[PDB]
DNA sequence: TTTGAAAAGCAAGCATAAAAGATCTAAACATAAAATCTGTA
DNA sequence: TACAGATTTTATGTTTAGATCTTTTATGCTTGCTTTTCAAA
């Protein structure tokens, strides 16, 4: 415990930042700690994700699932959503991109496919997915003139399915799932860049997660403008069992 | 312009046209080196300002005529919407660029403290060299914020400090973007790592004069510390 | 597992309307037909205009640039606040090709990539206009050889205040090399988002004089004037009027946020708008009634709920102490000036006065709180009419069902949230967020998370992650653990584990390395050394 | 003190770009030319740290020094005092 | 009103993290002559 | 059968994006001595 005055705002930045002495340096390290193996932490892990506060989870999802329609009627408006929260938001938006989703939005333009990222592998690329949007949303192709003078064939693709994309029918034509847009290789400026110009297509419904806490600062004025996020904050304290597979955590 | 001056108002133009390049080479020889290219810049700025203070008591007396249009010859005149929260960022950035992490609470605390504890002394001396001078320094996202709070401007249910929401991050972002605020990486930039530090990315008269269009004392936190 | 890939496809298996029914699960399906028809045409109404308005601004900034680009140095025009989007249109003159390059920071390594970009770009529309050769200036000096026309080159350098200000001075110095060729005139657009003394202080002071012969100023950005901030919200207010009336809080709301943002106001003011609608009209279900030709579809609920305004109680307790279908169904025709009075005294603020500098929404939150003569003695030039344009505002009855207010904090959670302070608040106080219904276990014990929040906000610089993993097993019960950790007994590896002395020391730090890597990915703690792992930073403070 | 005019701080900048590209300061740690062209092509891919920050802040270090400054400039002229520290 | 004493401050030492960049290498982008395929005449 | 034309194979050049390693510089902990502001006589 600290032996602050403070401990919110500035004032407890500034008064927990003390110069403390090197004679009240506690030298303990992780050798005296249990010896723990992976199985047993495995074990201890999966029983108590599955059963502690178990209830109140599936109460809170309960009520939440009561904003699908909300969440929709946002899509429909062109918003992408943000969803953020403390605790994993893969199964919510699977459930909400899969079950509701896209049922509802094929039986109210007469299934939309849904495209899955994982943010959370850090082997996540733009150019596999694009060429995957490529295989699903059928671009036309770029001209010799198009392509400039090595300019990135991604983004001017991206650019001429804009100014293709305005003069056609607003319906979705692509559900866009982004799990985890703030991990190690979806963060990064190129990728970002990418999202933004697709969520300036109306036909493709954008549905994105964050985990940062400093995420917000991923995005400028224009990738601001481009991405149009309505913010949800959905907080359920869920194990996320899917992403620390891909930390190491016996380190 | 001299053309329609002499008409409105050879040897003897001849003789002002030299008159008026030895004085632009007197006046601006210590500005210019002895750079033609210069000089010839100097010469085209000047002289129709020069030439539309020709009467008709100036043009056949050089000391008049100099000290009709002395202003020409006393400066060199060789030269050519922000945000709220851009701006105390801005000034947040070179405070914490510019200002050393440990006297901080010595300089922005103002709580009143229900626990004992007491505050930062603040620092003895006064530096030798002034800090501005040189190069800025590196700080963390947490420290900005915190002195942005601090600086920001202002019952029960109010919570008059702001809180660092979207736009304050967003505003962060084109701050970046516009290298108002630089890192230590600038190709394939990871915002969201720890190690990522910042730096402000302005001199001292472009922070002065932002900090002059919001009415902030930034001068104050350098007046006693060098 | 799908879980392991990077991206992977999903055609869900199919076995019409996103608005729910209101008055609790008690409203007609027609009145949710209505209401959805009813928002289309609010919604289509206002982004036509909105459409013609943007059009307009494209237009009237591509005549400016023609014009300042058509009436031995570069013709530069530094374009102030320009975030650029522009696509600038040549004239079509005989005798003269003339060939618009655009560079971009990207487009700019070195001065070698912009000059061999710009020859190509050169080259090939003069070859799309009407032998392969070097891109280089000398292209520029056999231009009228090879295509018999002389050549106006206009450069737009996008985004200026990104590029490296070394290469554009170079690239700028090279280009002066062409001006000996008669047939060849030079044009420079500068696209500056920060100011001009910013950019003046990144070049060389020759470069300076170069660009000092032939200069134009132009202010690009959207608050320019607020002519075509004025234009949309008056939309809104063309296609309001009549039906709701803008609160005054809601309106600072506008005005506090379109101060935040420099760049793009225009669409942040459209998105509020949009949202406000989208709540208004997904809330109330007063909103069937905003068609004059429903007023026969009144029920029990809507009358109950009717009768709870604060215009209705202070109405009905004045005519208490001085001495309802129809009462409600005929106050429905009065059309609320303020929108046409706004309208009105901004045509005549522009008309005679010149008085263009205004913002049209400060006048309607002064126009609405009543506080208009306060607002307009500002100018001094109208000090003749503070009679003429004076409006007294009329607080009519049951408005507030017929009202786009922002009270209940939903603007504010949804557009701009206090994202961080959200995690925090979320961590710190979780039972808010959990039900408060393992039944024994879940009364007593947190969320780990929450409880490693807890003992993380009371802690100083660094933190020694044994200590702290001490700190965080003394506020576990150990009985209730031993207890519920026996309460299955398919899983026997368990109950084996529980059989050892040293059970909760171990399950302890089980949950305390989950949530440690936890908060490591979420940003809240660092480890300031890449091996060892036995000590840790704090990166977060709560309520900053 | 015992009249020079002295020149603005916006001045001086045009006088220190003369004093640059006539090879009297050069950036500190620069190496300049390149042996061959691979490592000049290299060297033009990459953006070095001075020419991203201001003009004001960039590290320079002399080309001559203060002792041959001494050793060279006349008697009588009147700035002269100034070459010894 | 003093007192003093633990909190704060300053400087030297030194191991170490990190910025800058030198050198290089893969990947996208790009062109091209000879051979091979292919759809008819 | 054959042939004009389209496509492939093999071969190389152009430009961008990122990795790795080295060298020099900021930084962060330790230790000893000096100031100093607020919890008790």
């Amino acid at each position: 415990k600290s032996a602050s005055s403070f401990l919110d705002t500035f004032e407890g930045y500034f008064d927990q930042r003390k110069i403390v002495r090197t004679n009240a340096k506690s030298r303990h390290t992780m050798s005296m700690a249990p010896d723990v193996t992976r199985e047993e932490f495995s074990l201890v892990s999966n029983f108590f994700n599955e059963n502690f506060q178990k209830r109140p989870r599936q109460k809170l999802f309960e009520i939440q699932k009561k904003m699908f329609p909300q969440y929709w009627f946002e899509l429909t408006q062109g918003f992408s959503l943000l969803f953020y929260g403390v605790g994993s938001k893969r199964n919510f938006l699977e459930e909400f991109a899969i079950d509701y989703l896209s049922p509802k939005i094929a039986y109210s333009q007469l299934s939309i496919p849904c495209l899955i990222l994982n943010g959370y592998n850090p082997s996540c690329n733009y150019r596999d997915v694009f060429k995957e949007i490529t295989d699903l949303l059928v671009p036309a192709e770029l001209t010799r003139s198009e392509t400039k003078y090595w300019g990135n064939h991604v983004i001017l693709q991206i650019q001429k399915m804009i100014d293709f994309y305005k003069n056609q029918p607003l319906d979705i034509k692509l559900i866009l799932v982004v799990h985890n847009l703030d991990g190690p290789s979806i963060r990064k400026n190129t990728f970002q860049t990418m999202l933004s110009f697709l969520s300036v297509i109306r036909q493709i419904a954008i549905v994105a997660s964050t985990d940062h806490i400093y995420a917000p600062l991923l995005w400028d004025n224009m990738k601001a403008q481009n991405y149009n996020f309505v913010f949800h904050d959905i907080s359920n304290f869920e194990p996320s069992t899917v992403e620390s597979t891909f930390q190491d955590v016996m380190k | 312009c001299l053309r329609k001056r002499i008409i409105e108002e050879d040897d003897q133009f001849q003789n002002v046209a030299a008159n008026f390049i030895h004085l632009i080479v007197q006046a601006f020889h210590s500005y210019t080196g002895n750079d033609i290219f210069a000089l010839n810049d100097l010469i085209d700025f000047k002289w129709p300002k020069y030439v539309s203070r020709i009467t008709k008591e100036n043009i056949f007396e050089p000391l008049a005529l100099y000290k009709s249009a002395i202003k020409l010859f006393l400066s060199t005149d060789d030269n050519l919407d922000l945000s709220i929260i851009s701006k105390y960022l801005l000034i947040a950035s070179y405070i914490c660029s510019y200002l050393e992490p440990r006297y901080d609470a010595s300089i922005f605390s103002r709580k009143t403290r229900i626990i004992q504890g007491r505050a930062a002394y603040g620092r003895r001396k006064k530096k030798e060299v002034n800090p501005r001078y040189l190069q800025p320094s590196l700080f963390a996202i947490e420290r900005l914020l915190a002195i942005f709070q601090a600086i920001f401007p202002i019952a029960l249910r109010e919570e008059s400090l702001m809180k660092a929401n979207i736009e304050v991050f967003q505003n962060l972002s084109e701050l970046h973007t516009l290298k108002l605020i630089a890192t230590t990486m600038n190709k394939n930039i990871d915002y969201l790592s720890p190690k990522v530090r910042w730096k402000v990315n302005v001199p001292w008269e472009i922070i002065k004069e932002i900090s002059e269009s919001v009415h902030f004392n930034i001068s104050d936190y350098f007046s006693d510390i060098h | 597992a799908d879980a392991q890939r990077s991206h992977y496809t999903v055609y869900p298996s199919l076995p019409h309307i996103p608005f729910v029914k209101l008055l609790s699960g008690k409203e007609s399906e027609v009145n949710v037909e209505k209401r959805w028809e009813l928002y289309h045409q609010l919604h289509s109404h206002f982004h036509d205009q909105v459409d013609h308005i943007i059009d307009n601004i494209e237009a009237d900034l591509k005549a400016e640039i023609s014009d300042l680009l058509y009436s031995r140095c570069f013709n530069t025009i530094f374009l102030l606040g320009s975030d650029s989007t522009t696509k600038i249109e040549l004239k079509d003159e005989s005798s003269r090709y003339n060939v618009l390059i655009e560079l971009t920071p990207k487009e700019s390594p070195n001065v070698r990539m912009m000059l061999r970009r710009s020859m190509y770009k050169l080259y090939s529309a003069a070859d799309a206009e009407e032998n392969d050769v070097s891109y280089d200036l000398s292209l520029v000096e056999n231009f009228k050889r090879l295509f018999g026309k002389d050549l106006a080159m206009v450069f737009n350098f996008k985004d200026v205040d990104s590029i490296n200000f070394n290469t554009l001075d170079n690239f700028i110095i090279l280009l002066k090399s062409a001006f000996k060729y008669d047939h060849v005139k030079i044009s420079l657009i500068f696209n500056i988002n920060t100011n001009l003394s910013n950019i003046e202080k990144n070049l060389r002071q020759s470069t300076i004089r170069l660009l000092k012969r032939n200069y134009h100023k132009l202010d690009v950005s959207s608050n320019k004037g607020f002519k075509y901030g004025n234009q949309i919200f008056q939309s809104f207010l063309d296609t309001v009027d009549g039906k709701l009336n803008l609160s005054d809080r809601f309106v600072e709301f506008i005005l506090s946020k379109m101060a935040n943002n420099t760049n793009h106001n225009l669409q942040l003011l459209t998105k509020m708008l949009d949202y406000s609608l989208m709540s208004y009209f997904f809330q109330n279900a007063f909103s069937v009634f905003i068609d004059p030709v429903n007023v026969d579809f009144l029920n029990d609920d809507y009358l109950k709920i009717l009768s709870r305004c604060p215009t209705f109680m202070f109405f009905v307790e004045g005519l208490i102490k001085q001495h309802l279908e129809e009462f409600f169904v005929e106050f429905l025709v009065r059309e609320n000036p303020i929108n046409g009075h706004a309208k009105f005294v901004a045509r005549f603020l522009e008309e005679e006065l010149n008085i263009t500098n205004f913002n049209l929404i400060e006048l309607y939150h002064n126009l609405l709180i009543g506080k208009l003569d306060s607002y307009l003695d500002r100018w001094s030039a109208c000090k003749e009419y503070k009679d003429r344009l004076h409006f007294e505002p009329i607080d009519t009855i049951f408005q507030e069902l017929f009202t786009l207010d922002n009270r209940s904090g939903l603007l504010t959670q949804s557009i701009f949230p206090s994202y961080k302070s959200n995690i925090e608040d979320n961590l710190l106080s979780w039972e808010q967020v959990l039900p408060s219904l393992s039944g024994d276990l879940d009364k007593i014990m947190a969320p780990v998370l929450g409880q490693l929040f807890k003992l993380y906000r009371e802690a100083n610089m660094t933190i020694n992650i044994y200590d702290f993993y001490i700190a965080f097993r003394e506020t576990l019960p150990k009985e209730e653990i031993l207890n519920f950790i026996r309460k299955d007994p398919s899983n026997t590896k368990l109950l084996e584990l529980a059989e050892t002395p040293d059970a909760f020391d171990k399950v302890a730090l089980i949950l305390f390395m989950q949530a440690i890597f936890a908060f490591e990915n979420m940003g809240l703690i660092k480890f300031q050394s890449t091996k060892s792992y036995d000590l840790v930073e704090k990166c977060v403070w709560r309520g900053i | 003190s015992r009249t020079i005019k002295l020149w603005l701080k916006k001045d001086v900048k045009n006088v220190w770009e003369n004093l640059v590209q006539l090879d009297f300061f050069t950036e500190k740690s620069a190496v300049g030319l390149r042996d061959n062209a691979t490592a000049a092509f290299y060297a033009s891919n990459y953006q070095f740290q001075g020419t991203m920050i201001p003009f004001d802040l960039r590290s320079y270090q002399m080309q001559i020094i203060l002792q041959e400054l001494r050793r060279i400039i006349p008697k009588s002229n009147m700035y002269y005092s100034w070459t010894q520290l």
